[PDB]
């Protein structure tokens, strides 16, 4: 349905056991990039080398 | 105040009455190409 303005604002994306991929947001002329890396900090996945 | 959009236009002549007819129904056309994705086209040249 494509009658009104639909002021958009923040999508969210969800993954699984995996990262590090970007993203990126391309408006007319914004060009934002939104970089992702693995985990949080305080995780059990986030390790000084693993 | 009310509003719709007609979201194909596939297509062609229909000469049944225009409220009974669907959308997406021309009353006519001519060298038209209603194709699958993009709609109304024009119908390619003819080469010589």
């Amino acid at each position: 349905e494509d009658i009104g303005r639909l002021q958009l604002r923040r999508a969210w994306v969800n993954y699984e056991n995996s990262g590090t991929f970007d993203i990126y947001v391309e408006n007319q002329s914004s060009n934002w990039k939104y970089t992702m890396a693995g985990a949080r900090l305080g995780s059990n996945t986030l390790r000084a080398g693993r | 105040l009310i509003s719709q959009s007609i979201k194909n236009l596939k297509g062609g002549i229909s000469q049944q009455p225009d409220i009974l007819r669907y959308p997406d129904q021309g009353s006519r056309q001519v060298n038209g190409w209603s194709s699958e994705t993009e709609g109304l086209q024009k119908r390619p040249p003819l080469v010589f």
